[PDB]
RNA sequence: CAGGCCUUGACAUGCUAGGGAACCCGGGUGAAAGCCUGGGGUGCCCCGCGAGGGGAGCCCUAGCACAGGUGCUGCAUGGC
RNA sequence: GCCCGGAUAGCUCAGUCGGUAGAGCAGGGGAUUGAAAAUCCCCGUGUCCUUGGUUCGAUUCCGAGUCCGGGCACCA
C-alpha cells in the first residue's frame, strides 16, 4: 500500500516471472512494462530464495516505480512452521496441520518491519488469528 | 525401451501450440481488449490453458536429460538408487495418458457395446460369438463390472444380437475406439473341405447418458380455445361453448375434441390425445438426434474393417494405425490395451 | 507365472591384447543363483644351469564377428 | 367419469367348499446325427398386482388404489 490513482500490489513467484500467468498482463493494463520488472526486477527474486514474492508497483506513466518489496505472506510463512502446502478447503477445528506454541515465534524472525509493532508478542497474537484462517493448530 | 516413444507423443504438441501461446498471451496485456465482457473471457481460457501447456513441458524435459546418462544396466550403486526416484516418475507418466481420454464430452459413465455379427452367415455369428467373449474378459481384467443386457442364439451357431452394459470409472473412454467392423480370416469350420474363410461382425458403442421419461406440459404454453358445437344435439349444442380446441404454441400442433358433451372433459381428453402424439413425437426426435450421434462405421460390408485378426498366418491388423501384431491368440483373451492406447491417439489426432 | 541375478552369455569355431597360460584348496553376504575376496603354482619351445621369455595344453578380464529361441508358419517342407 | 369382467413361471391359459398350486411352449443337462433342426430320455422354475381386513391361517371371501379389456354416456 502506497499512493493511489494508478498503482497495483501483487505477490510474484519466484525463479520466474515474465509472461502472463500469475498478474503479468494485469498490470499491463493499468499501465507496465515488459523490459522493466523481468530481468531487472530479478535481483531481488535471485536473493529472497523461492515461494512467494509482496513485492509491489506505482504507475507513474514514464516506467517509473516504487518496487517496494516485501516480507513473504502469513499465508505461505506458516507452510513452513507447520509444513501443510495448502491449509484447508474450509477451516474451523480440523485441520491437517500442527503448529505448537513456540512455533508462532520461529516466523517473529521473518516478520517484523511494518507489522505495527516491533516487538514479539505483541505481533504474534496477530499470527494467531491466522491459526484459525487456513486452520493449523494450536498444540495445547 | 518403453520410454522413448511415450515421451516424444507430447513433443509433436510442442511447436504446434507453443508458438500458437504467443499471439494469445500479447492480447491480454492490452487491456483494450479487456472491453469485451466475453472476448476477454474466451481468450483467458485459452490463456489458462497455458496450465498443461506451459507445466508439462517443464516435468518432461527432467525425465528426458536426468534419466539417460548415468543409466548402467549392470548392478551398480548409482542405478539402483536411481530407479526408485524415476519408479513413481514412469508411474505418474500415466498423466500424460489420461489427457487424451478423459477429454471426450461423455467418456465418463458406463458404456453399452452392441456386437452384431455380419458378413459370413454361420461362420460370422461364431466371430461375434468370440468377440463377445474377447471384450468380456477385458472388462473383466481392468477391474470394471458386466451386465448382459441382452444375448441371443439363433439358427445354426453363433449369436445373433449382444448388448451389454459395463460399468466403472471412465469405460467408454475405454471402449470408445473399439468401435467398427472386425474382420477375421481362419480356416473356416462349418466346411467340408476347410477352405480359407474370412467374417466380418460389427461392434458399436455408445454410453448410457440420460435415463428419466417426464414429460409434464404445464398449461403455460398452451392456448385453449373453446368454439361452439358442431353436428348433432338440440337447443344446447347452439348454445354451449362444448368443442374445444387445445393448442399447444411453441410447437403449433393442434388438438380437438367434440366426442363428449362437456367442456372440461373434452379439453381434459384432448390433453390425454396431446400428450399421446407428443409422446411419439418428442420421442422420435430422442431416436433422431441419436441415429446420428453413433457416427458413420457400420456397412459390415468387404472394405470397412478396423482391425483384421488372421490365425491361419497368425497375426493381427490394425488398419487404422498400420500395426501389425503377431499374437491374435492371445488377443483373443482381453489384451486391448494397447490397441486402445493407439486407437485414441489416432482417433483424437485428427480433431 | 511371481521374484533374484548373468550378460561373451551354458555350449561349437575362429580372431586380437599385456594378463593368463594343465592346475587344486579356503573365507564373506545372500534363500539359492550370483558378485566379492584368500593361496600352493603351471611340465614347457627352450639362447639358455641362470636373470628372461619365446612356449603348447590351456584357465581367467576386456573387444569383434557371433552364439541362443520349446516364438510363428505342418496348407512354406524332409522324414516318420 | 358410471356399470361389468381380468392380471397366477420368461410367454399363452386353466384351477381349489379357503388349508393341495397345475397344463402346453420356452430354458437348462444328457442322448442320437459328421454337425444343425426334428426326435428321445432327466430336472428346476411363482410374495398368485400393490395396499388393509375376517379367520387359527387366504392365490380364492369383503374394503381401497394402479393398470388392462368391454359396455354406457340419451331427450333437448
Amino acid at each position: 500500500m502506497k499512493k493511489v490513482v494508478a498503482v497495483v500490489k501483487l505477490q510474484l513467484p519466484a525463479g520466474k516471472a515474465t509472461p502472463a500467468p500469475p498478474v503479468g498482463p494485469a498490470l499491463g493494463q493499468h499501465g507496465a512494462n515488459i523490459m522493466e520488472f523481468v530481468k531487472a526486477f530479478n535481483a531481488a527474486t535471485a536473493n529472497m530464495g523461492d515461494a512467494i514474492v509482496p513485492v509491489e508497483i506505482t504507475i507513474y506513466a514514464d516506467r517509473s516505480f516504487t518496487f517496494v518489496t516485501k516480507t513473504p505472506p502469513a499465508s505461505y510463512l506458516i507452510r513452513k512452521a507447520a509444513g501443510l502446502e495448502k491449509g484447508a478447503h474450509k477451516p474451523g477445528r480440523e485441520k491437517v496441520g500442527r503448529i505448537t506454541w513456540e512455533q508462532v515465534l520461529e516466523i517473529a524472525k521473518q516478520k517484523m518491519p511494518d507489522l505495527n509493532t516491533t516487538d514479539l508478542e505483541a505481533a504474534a497474537r496477530m499470527i494467531a488469528g491466522s491459526a484459525r484462517s487456513m486452520g493449523v493448530e494450536v498444540v495445547g | 525401451l518403453a520410454q522413448r516413444l511415450e515421451g516424444l507423443r507430447g513433443y509433436l504438441d510442442i511447436p504446434q501450440k507453443e508458438t500458437r501461446l504467443k499471439e494469445l498471451e500479447r492480447r491480454l496485456e492490452d487491456p483494450s481488449l479487456w472491453n469485451d465482457p466475453e472476448a476477454a473471457r474466451k481468450v483467458s481460457q485459452e490463456a489458462a490453458r497455458l496450465r498443461r501447456t506451459v507445466d508439462t513441458f517443464r516435468s518432461l524435459e527432467s525425465d528426458l536429460q536426468g534419466l539417460l546418462e548415468l543409466m548402467e544396466e549392470l548392478p551398480a550403486e548409482e542405478r539402483e538408487a536411481l530407479k526408485p526416484e524415476l519408479e513413481e516418475a514412469a508411474k505418474k507418466l500415466d498423466e500424460l495418458y489420461h489427457q487424451t481420454l478423459l477429454n471426450f464430452p461423455h467418456a465418463e459413465k458406463n458404456a453399452i457395446l452392441t456386437i452384431q455379427p455380419g458378413a459370413g452367415g454361420t461362420e460370422a455369428c461364431d466371430w461375434a460369438e468370440m468377440l463377445l467373449r474377447m471384450y468380456t474378459r477385458f472388462a473383466e481384467r481392468q477391474g470394471f463390472q458386466v451386465e448382459v443386457v441382452d444375448l441371443t442364439p439363433g439358427p445354426e451357431a453363433g449369436i445373433d444380437y449382444a448388448q451389454i452394459l459395463v460399468k466403472g470409472e471412465n469405460a467408454y473412454g475405454l471402449l470408445s475406439p473399439e468401435a467398427g467392423v472386425h474382420r477375421l480370416v481362419r480356416p473356416s469350420p462349418f466346411d467340408a473341405s476347410g477352405r480359407r474363410h474370412t467374417s466380418f461382425a460389427g461392434v458399436e458403442v455408445i454410453p448410457e447418458v440420460d435415463e428419466e421419461v417426464e414429460v409434464v406440459l404445464k398449461p403455460e404454453e398452451l392456448r385453449i380455445d373453446v368454439m361452439r358445437a358442431s353436428g348433432p344435439g338440440g337447443q344446447g349444442v347452439n348454445t354451449t361453448d362444448s368443442a374445444v380446441r387445445v393448442v399447444h404454441l411453441p410447437t403449433g400442433i393442434t388438438v380437438t375434441c367434440q366426442t363428449t358433451r362437456s367442456q372440461i372433459k373434452n379439453k381434459e381428453l384432448a390433453l390425454k390425445i396431446l400428450k399421446a402424439r407428443l409422446y411419439e413425437l418428442e420421442r422420435k426426435k430422442r431416436e433422431e438426434e441419436l441415429k446420428a450421434l453413433r457416427g458413420e462405421v457400420r456397412p459390415i460390408e468387404w472394405g470397412s474393417q478396423i482391425r483384421s485378426y488372421v490365425l491361419d498366418k497368425n497375426y493381427v491388423k490394425d488398419h487404422r494405425t498400420g500395426l501389425m501384431r503377431h499374437d491374435p491368440e492371445n488377443v483373443l483373451d482381453g489384451d486391448l490395451m494397447d490397441l486402445i492406447w493407439a486407437g485414441l491417439e489416432w482417433k483424437a489426432g485428427r480433431r
